[PDB]
């Protein structure tokens, strides 16, 4: 238990979590466009002159 | 006068409010690549980021 100095170490390992990306780089999901406004169906004419 | 002043926030945005213990975060960066800012950071510390969890400067990151 001399505990003496020891040498210079040669390098240094990094042990760190790596993250998945199986899902990820896939093509993007955006939110759909909401439609443009289209006229309804069954517009007629209502308003008659009158005489 | 108060134009540009006194301004309204859109209608999306909000004002966080809520409050958490952010004690396993620091843990949690240092499982990812964030040095502690005691150790040595692998790397030159030029090429390096500072790290800061709200105000408290967590560790170096090699970039």
């Amino acid at each position: 238990g001399g505990l003496t100095c020891a040498s210079a170490p040669q390098g240094t390992l990094r042990i760190l979590e790596g993250p998945q990306q199986s899902l990820s780089g896939s093509p993007l999901q955006p939110i759909p466009a909401s439609p443009p406004p289209q006229i309804p169906p069954g517009l007629r004419p209502r308003f008659c002159a009158f005489g | 006068e108060p134009c540009g002043l006194m301004n309204h926030l859109t209608a999306v945005c909000e004002v966080v409010t809520q409050f958490v213990y952010t004690a396993s975060i620091p843990a949690l960066l240092c499982n990812l690549g964030v040095t502690p800012i005691d150790g040595a950071p692998h790397r030159s510390y030029s090429e390096c980021y500072p790290v800061l969890l709200d105000g408290v400067m967590v560790g170096w990151v090699d970039k």
